[PDB]
This record gives C-alpha cells, structure tokens and sequence, in this order.
C-alpha cells in the first residue's frame, strides 16, 4: 500500500531540511577562530563543575558475598589435591587418615541412609 | 563436606536439604517436584569420584 | 556435529555487531573530547599521592 | 538468615585456621554464633517442634557438624607442610657447612 | 508468648547438646583426639629445625 508509508515520509522530510541548513550556516563563516576559544574555555569549567560534583534484602547480599568467598575458597585448594599423585603430599595425610579411621560396598550405604532420609529427626525425638 | 574425605556428612547434607523441602507446607506440590528434581540432578554434576 | 558450535557462534555474534556500530560513531562526529582526557591525568596525580608515598614464617625468612 | 548463617560458619573455618587459633577460641565462637540464631528464631515463629522446624534443627545440627570436621583437616595439612619445609631448610645448612 | 518461646529454645539448646552424648557421636570425638596429636607434633618438629 501507498498510505501506510504516509508517516514515515512526513517524519523523514524534516531531516533533508536540517541537512541543507548546516552547509549554509559552514559556509556564511574567519570567526571560527572566536568560536573554537569559546567551547576550548567552557570545556575546562564544564570539567571543573563534574569533578566538583564527583530483613531480607540485607541477608541476600550477605548471603551473596559469602558465596562468592566459599567458591574462592574452594577453589585455590583443589589445585593441591590436584597434585596427589605426585606430591607425597596427600600420600603421607592418606596414610595417617587411613590409620585413624580404622578405629567398603557404597552402594550398601547409600541404600541405608535412604530408607531412613526424611524421618531421622521424628525417630531422634 | 567430601574434600575433607567424608562422604556420609555429605550424604546427610544432601538429606537435610531434601526433607527441608519435602516438608515444608507454603508451597505447592509442582514446586516441591520441581525442586526436588534439579538439586537431585544438580548434585550428581559435583561428585569428584567414582565412589 | 553443527550443535557443537552454537554457543561459540552465540558468543561471536557479538562482537560484529559492536564493530560495526563503534565505527557509526566516529563517522557523526572533536576537540572538547580532547580536553577532558589531559584532565584525567589529575586522576593519575591523585592515584599518584599513594603512588608517591610508595612462629615459623619469621625463622624461614631469616634462614633465606 | 539459615542460609547465610550456613555459609557463614565454613567462611569463617579457614580463616581462623589461617590465624593459627587454638580450638578452643574457634568451638567458643561456634557456640555464641549458634546461640545467636537459636535466640531469633524464638521471635520468627513459635518454634513449636512440628515437622518443619525439626527439619530446621537437622539442617542447623550438620551445618555445625561440617565445619567442626573440615577445620581438623585443614590443620592436619598445613603441619605436614609446614613439617616438610623446615626439613628441607634443615638440609641447606649441613651443605652450607660442608662447603665452608 | 516469651513463656513459651524461652522453653521451646531451652529444649532446642538441651537437643543440641545432648546429641553428642549418644553412639555415633562418642566414636566421633575419639576420631578428634587422634587427629589432634597428629599434627600437634609435625609443629613442634618444624620449629625445631627452623
């Protein structure tokens, strides 16, 4: 259709008109000198006038940054356990937890802990 | 829990949170599904070992 | 396999579009600019006061 | 508050095991932040030992539990590196003395 | 109200510390004390030799 462009061509003219303007008003100019002192002055008081300027929600944000520690945390302490395999480092501390632990099928445990999961409180009490 | 070399205090945490859930009544039952089913499966993404 | 890709090419979409509007910008415009840059050297002279002013562990520290 | 208190309490393990702080200043500080929050749960709600607040005292029980078992760890592997350093600043010295 | 709420977190407090008395909870203090002569002496060792 023709007419539905209608206000996009009304909106559009008012932009050649402008574009024309600037090459008159470039052209009718050596002022420019006097003009460039001008925006070279308020430039710096502009400047000046800007540096001279210059419940729940609480224990979200805490809960936050402590996240963000906890993750740190973590991380820079994988890296040794990384290196077990070489270090004898987490080889002389296996060995002292595997003697202390001695005062398996897994898969057994798991099934134990589950069938009991959402009751241990209730049987505590 | 398990980088101290401790797996159960890890499965009782994971315990604690599920019947924490479970239990709670202010909430619908599809949002208990719904819980329930991505801490499930975001817990096997975490596990550092075979065991 | 094409699915591999597709958070690669997600990512890359947007740096194109970036270039081409940072270059836009340039085109519709100077010396005002110029100023406020000379200006921020106050910051550097500000980040320059500081700047200017600039029982185990103990016994390993020695020995080195 | 239980989820920033949970994050809390492992937050605050490594940082006195850092410090070199003997147990006993870390189960006093275990205790007083517990109390804490044992005191304003009396305000928020009655309490009253029903299904979700004896799921609330587990949670609170292990949210202890895991911090008192991760600061003996921690410890145990700064001394066997602390043990393995010193050892190897033993041995520069013997050569050291051997060449002079 | 603060009648009841003060033996409700009495009761709170004497649950929690009466949990450790129980088995499964002596065995785990046997497991500290070993652990805490473990590293007890790797400290005394190292400032020794430094």
């Amino acid at each position: 259709m023709i007419w539905m462009f209608a206000a996009a061509a009304a909106q559009m003219i008012q932009g050649g008109l402008q574009y024309a303007q600037d090459a008159k008003n470039q052209r009718r100019q050596a002022d420019q000198k006097y003009n460039e002192a001008v925006r070279s002055a308020s430039a710096r008081q502009i400047t000046e006038i800007n540096t001279q300027r210059s419940s729940v929600e609480q224990n979200l944000q805490e809960v936050g940054v402590q996240l963000a520690a906890a993750e740190g945390n973590l991380m820079q302490n994988a890296e040794l356990t990384e290196l077990s395999l070489d270090s004898s480092v987490m080889n002389t501390v296996d060995q002292a937890r595997n003697s202390i632990r001695e005062l398996t099928d897994w898969a057994a445990t798991g099934s134990a802990v589950g069938q009991i999961g959402t009751s241990m409180v209730a049987n505590k009490l | 829990a398990q980088q101290s070399g401790d797996t159960e205090q890890a499965l009782q945490n994971v315990n604690s949170f599920i019947s924490s859930v479970t239990h709670d009544d202010s909430i619908t039952a599809e949002n208990k599904i719904k819980y329930t089913s991505q801490f499930v499966v975001n817990a096997f993404a975490n596990a550092n070992s075979t065991g | 396999m094409i699915w591999m890709f597709a958070a690669a090419a997600a990512q890359m979409i947007q740096g194109g579009l970036q270039y081409a509007q940072d270059a836009k910008n340039q085109r519709r415009q100077k010396a005002d600019q110029k100023y406020n840059e000379a200006v921020r050297s106050a910051s550097a002279r500000q980040i320059t006061e500081i700047n200017t002013q600039r029982s185990v562990e103990q016994n390993l520290q020695e020995v080195g | 508050a239980l989820a920033s208190f949970q994050l809390g309490l492992q937050n605050t393990a490594q940082q006195y095991v850092n410090s070199g702080k003997t147990p006993e200043e870390f189960n006093v500080h275990v205790q007083q932040q517990t109390n804490q929050l044992l005191q304003e749960a009396g305000a928020q709600g009655l309490n009253l030992n029903d299904k979700d607040w004896q799921a609330w005292l587990g949670s609170v029980e292990h949210s202890r539990n895991t911090a008192n078992a991760s600061y003996q760890d921690l410890n145990l592997k700064r001394a066997a590196v602390l043990q393995e350093q010193s050892w190897g600043a033993r041995g520069n010295a013997a050569i050291a003395d051997f060449v002079t | 109200k603060t009648a009841q709420a003060a033996q409700q977190t009495a009761s709170a407090k004497g649950y929690l510390e009466g949990q450790q008395d129980s088995q499964q909870g002596r065995e785990k203090q046997v497991r500290n004390f070993f652990t805490k002569e473990a590293y007890e002496q790797g400290y005394n060792s190292a400032s020794v030799n430094s």
